[PDB]
């Protein structure tokens, strides 16, 4: 019997980096340089070689 | 490296190559950040006085990005076991901040938790480094990189000879020949996640290299996150 897949276990919870289920719902968090967008969701890089990014 | 493909420009920019008093790589180390060297602990036992160097990717030629910096602090893990490889593991402080360019740049650190379930699940993680591009061979002048398999701990153990600790895991082929080889330890093994690259291995050992029914052995970084995090402190 395997669980259905929700939250973080469903595609990371919507999130582009760190997802962890706090409270009964989705909360997402991002690597040091990255800032949590305003949609809460998406990581932006707040300046110019933000890790774990090639650089092309 | 045996197989895979060249580094091209700007794939690899987290690597970094230790090098000798001669001016040889002899292992791999990965960027954390302007300060700080990621390695294996094995690695600093290999040389007397060693420098790093970033930005490199091709030994023969001056990258131009490229530079050399000193290491002020070692940071080798207390549990270190020459018997046995467990907690292979060292962080490296340099005594001039890296510039990051084209060529260079640092890999995330991810969290622990999350690295477990999400990182750690995913079919295939990179490993890279100027090593052997065969056992027998001479060490690589040219950067290479290796998509490679994660690998189930029980296959992984029944594949060995020796003792896989809960500070490592098993990637590769079990017979493709392709794998990690001498030299590259210390270096790389990050996981792609939606286009961003996490640092979740320390090239460590193998039974050779790519031989048939054998694995590489990596440091599970997720096992030092605090630790890490410690160090860079
Ligand atoms: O096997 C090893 C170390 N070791 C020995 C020679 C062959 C190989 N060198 S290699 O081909 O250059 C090489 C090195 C690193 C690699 C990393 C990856 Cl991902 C894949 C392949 C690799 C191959 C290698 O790693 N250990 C397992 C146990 C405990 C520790 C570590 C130990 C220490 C000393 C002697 C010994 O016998 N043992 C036995
Ligand atoms: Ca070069
Ligand atoms: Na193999």
């Amino acid at each position: 019997e395997l669980f259905t897949r929700k939250l973080c276990s469903l595609d990371n919870g919507d999130c582009d980096q760190f997802c962890h289920e706090e409270q009964n719902s989705v909360v997402c968090s991002c690597a040091r340089g990255y800032t949590l967008a305003d949609n809460g969701k998406a990581c932006i890089p707040t300046g110019p070689y933000p890790c774990g990014k090639q650089t092309l | 490296i045996v197989g895979g493909q060249e580094c091209k420009d700007g794939e690899c920019p987290w690597q970094a190559l230790l090098i000798n008093e001669e001016n040889e790589g002899f292992c791999g180390g990965t960027i954390l950040s302007e300060f700080y060297i990621l390695t294996a602990a094995h690695c600093l036992y290999q040389a007397k006085r060693f420098k790093v160097r970033v930005g490199d990717r091709n030994t023969e030629q001056e990258e131009g990005g490229e530079a050399v910096h000193e290491v002020e602090v070692v940071i080798k893990h207390n549990r270190f076991t020459k018997e046995t490889y467990d907690f292979d593991i060292a962080v490296l402080r340099l005594k001039t901040p890296i510039t990051f360019r084209m060529n260079v740049a640092p890999a995330c650190l991810p969290e622990r938790d999350w690295a477990e379930s999400t990182l750690m699940t995913q079919k295939t993680g990179i490993v890279s480094g100027f090593g052997r591009t065969h056992e027998k061979g001479r060490q690589s002048t040219r950067l290479k990189m290796l998509e490679v398999p994660y690998v189930d701990r029980n296959s992984c153990k029944l594949s060995s000879s020796f003792i896989i600790t809960q500070n490592m895991f098993c990637a590769g082929y079990d017979t493709k020949q392709e794998d990690a080889c001498q030299g590259d330890s210390g270096g790389p093994h990050v996981t792609r996640f939606k286009d961003t690259y996490f640092v979740t291995g320390i090239v460590s050992w193998g039974e050779g290299c790519a031989r048939k029914g054998k694995y590489g052995i990596y440091t599970k970084v997720t096992a030092f996150l605090k630790w890490i995090d410690r160090s860079m402190k």
